[PDB]
């Protein structure tokens, strides 16, 4: 329903921090580590009663 | 209620590599998932 484009700070960082380690774990891309998040951020927010 | 959670569709660089993930976020144990993961992309 909704979108938006949200800091790219330490909350932001952690999301990305969590995204890798998950991913370190199905390495398709091996053992990654985190470096940075870049721009644009974006964020969507879902919605359901039926 | 309505709002059911979240979705984030970042651009990470790992490895000096840049990726692209998406993660779920539940509305209400604010638990989330590593629901994908791509690239390298290029820069947006």
């Amino acid at each position: 329903g909704e979108w938006e484009i949200i800091d790219i700070g330490p909350f932001t960082q952690n999301l990305g921090k969590f995204a890798v380690d998950e991913e370190n774990k199905i390495g398709q891309y091996g053992r990654l580590t985190f470096n940075k998040v870049i721009r644009p951020c974006m964020k969507k927010t879902i919605y359901e009663n039926e | 209620r309505e709002i059911k959670g979240y979705e984030y569709q970042l651009y990470v660089y790992a490895s000096d590599k840049l990726f692209r993930a998406d993660i779920s976020e539940d509305y209400k144990t604010r638990g989330r998932k590593l629901l994908r993961f791509n690239g390298p992309v290029p820069p947006p």
